């Protein structure tokens, strides 16, 4: 369907 | 020698203790520092042995290599392949991103650095709070550790650990002398990634400490960004630090109430009403007149509804569920504005919402108003431009006039993303040429699909006008994909992909009425790719000449009769009847195909290499260049 479509680590480094 | 060093980098690597000793056995000074310093690849990542015996847990491998070999811990390599390709990492830092205090232990004894300072500043600590281990993390800061060492973008320890859910971590930071209003290059403190991820203890350890509220760069609170990550018991804390005063609460509530109306996860209804009437009563409840608040005008996208600014306006939509989307769409509009980063998303999820349950118009209108305000940031709009021509097709599918100025706004702001798209392949050099030549390819790809659903509805004079004056206006663009297609080669190649969605039902290519409305909008019929195949080159490949003939014929029809040279010859030295691989395809072609004294001369011409160079007028020049 549609709804079932839609499903910043640079700074998130370790 | 090299085979001695891949043999100890894989027992190493897999914790080989006996065979790791028998490999380093009878070898000299200089071949053990060869041996237990050489830097191998086993897929993504360059590592030494001992870099990958600290990173996979070894600790009987480690602890032989430190005793006896006089190795050092200050070695260089690469670690993860999860978008994270990091240099410089040493020993403690692979140890400390694996979570082994078993090694880590046996590695600070042995003299190395608990301080270590990779590419991007990434202390050892950084990781051990990363993966949330506080025995990793005890050991290091007892062992002179600094804490305030971020990165370049100013990520401290403490704001990885706050961002994860890992709390006993936090809490000990906290209690060793960490600093808890940490300024992030778009302005973060540690309570907006604590409250944005929904980690209740974080917040309130932090907040304990005295966390110091500040709002962050693009305009949130840490109040407003946890309402707006819908994460309902981490707002309902901060009102009690007795420094939130009154409208940062007023707003807080508003906002919650809104992402609580319009998301995908935690869709609720009774705690959206219940969040937004505790919001108005605590605005409207104050006796000194009111706390109003300015609201913006009746967005045609929301229908036609200027919000709530009643008792008895929010207890009459209680009960309904449509209006409750549209006012919390509202005012998460009012609140965040149009610039941020995250407003945009709710109103694509209930366009979503609104299509699946067939109210195509509503979905639409939200959608338009979707693309506006990323237009209006200029966000990546290749998606969303697919979304529609998925909805369209949807729509035609469904026999459904859909309405022609919402297919020319569509148009125009799909011209307009191209030309965006244009000037960003012009600017990212090569950190992402091939994801924005990707997003090119996949925006002329929609904008193909518009032009075929256009086709597919019967407009007016004026809509269609429009539609040819948007096609226009893209066509003199002059689109080109990495193959080196216009935007009237892909309108004839059986091999442009049509997206696995609804798309496959209308936007069928080639397409005769699609190949005529780009030439009735000044299409270059003679383009040419970098290949050299013309787009009568390519239509004549077709494999279905039969099945769908009249799309063939009207479209080898009107290319020939409107510019398209029958007899040009591309870079492989071919006429258009020679890669043609179709009888009927070469036969209606031939049928078109007129000779003339200027194409019999240009290839007497070019056959026997005649110097052609100034000596013709320079419209011949490319003529003759031709064939």
């Amino acid at each position: 369907k549609h709804s079932l479509d839609l499903l910043k680590l640079r700074h998130l480094s370790p | 020698m090299e085979g001695l060093a891949g043999y100890v980098y894989k027992a190493a690597s897999e914790g080989k203790v006996l065979t790791l000793a028998a490999l380093l056995l009878n070898r000299s000074e200089s071949d053990i520092r060869y041996l237990l310093g050489y830097v191998s690849q086993q897929g993504g990542q360059r590592s030494t042995p001992l870099i990958i015996a600290a990173r996979n847990g070894h600790a009987k491998v480690v602890r032989l290599l430190l005793e006896h070999y006089r190795v050092q811990t200050q070695q260089t390599g690469t670690v993860r392949f999860d978008g994270y390709v990091i240099d410089g990492a040493t020993a403690l830092w692979c140890a400390a991103g694996a979570g082994h205090f078993e090694v880590v232990k046996l590695l600070v004894s042995h003299g190395a650095n608990v301080n270590h300072t990779t590419v991007t500043n990434s202390t050892p600590l950084r990781a051990a709070c990363f993966d949330g281990r506080l025995d990793i993390v005890k050991y290091l800061v007892e062992n002179n550790a600094n804490i305030s060492i971020a990165n370049k973008y100013d990520n401290t320890c403490l704001m990885i650990a706050a961002y994860k859910g890992h709390t006993d971590v936090v809490r000990y930071l906290l209690e060793q002398r960490a600093d808890p209003n940490a300024k992030a290059h778009c302005g973060a403190t540690a309570l907006h990634f604590a409250a944005e991820a929904g980690h209740i203890d974080i917040v309130k350890e932090l907040i304990k400490w005295r966390a110091a509220i500040v709002v962050n760069g693009h305009g949130m609170t840490p109040l407003k960004v946890a309402a707006e990550s819908c994460k309902a018991d981490v707002v309902e804390l901060l009102l009690s630090h007795a420094d939130c005063d009154r409208r940062s609460r007023i707003e807080a509530l508003e906002l919650l109430g809104a992402s609580f109306a319009n998301d995908r996860e935690n869709y609720d209804i009774i705690k959206t009403y219940h969040y937004l009437y505790l919001a108005m009563l605590e605005r409207f409840q104050d006796g000194d007149n009111i706390l109003e608040k300015e609201v913006l005008p009746p967005i045609h996208a929301y229908g036609n509804r200027t919000e709530c600014r009643n008792p008895q306006e929010l207890e009459s939509i209680r009960q309904d569920r449509d209006a409750l989307h549209m006012e919390g769409l509202i005012v998460r509009e009012r609140i965040l504005g149009a610039d941020n980063i995250d407003v945009s998303h709710p109103i694509i999820y209930r366009g979503a919402v609104y299509a699946d349950n067939m109210e195509f118009e509503q979905c639409i209108k939200l959608w338009l108003h979707a693309l506006h305000l990323r237009q209006k940031g200029n966000r990546n709009t290749h998606k969303d431009l697919l979304r529609f021509a998925q909805v369209f097709s949807q729509m035609i599918h469904l026999n459904e006039t859909v309405k022609a100025p919402d297919i020319e706004c569509v148009l125009r702001c799909s011209v307009l993303e191209i030309e965006q798209s244009m000037n960003r392949v012009k600017n990212i050099s090569d950190a992402d040429v091939h994801n924005a030549m990707d997003n090119y390819e996949c925006n002329l790809y929609t904008f193909l699909y518009l032009v075929c659903i256009s086709t597919k509805t019967q407009c007016s004079e004026e809509d269609q006008c429009k539609i040819n004056k948007q096609i226009y206006n893209l066509i003199h663009l002059d689109p080109r994909t990495r193959e080196g297609f216009t935007l009237l080669h892909l309108a004839v190649n059986s091999n442009t992909p049509v997206d696995d969605f609804h798309t496959n039902d209308v936007c069928s290519f080639p397409n005769a009425l699609v190949t005529k409305l780009l030439l009735d909008c000044g299409a270059e019929v003679n383009a040419v790719d970098n290949e050299g195949n013309s787009a009568l080159h390519i239509i004549v490949q077709y494999n279905r000449p039969i099945s769908d003939f009249l799309t063939l014929h009207s479209i080898i029809i009107s290319l020939v009769e409107a510019g398209a040279h029958t007899d040009m010859t591309n870079k492989q030295n071919k006429t258009p009847l020679d890669k043609s691989t179709t009888g009927v395809s070469e036969i209606l072609l031939k049928t078109q195909m007129k000779m003339s004294l200027k194409c019999l001369a240009a290839r007497a011409v070019r056959a026997n290499d005649i110097n052609y160079q100034d000596q013709i007028p320079r419209t011949l020049e490319e003529f003759v260049g031709f064939h």
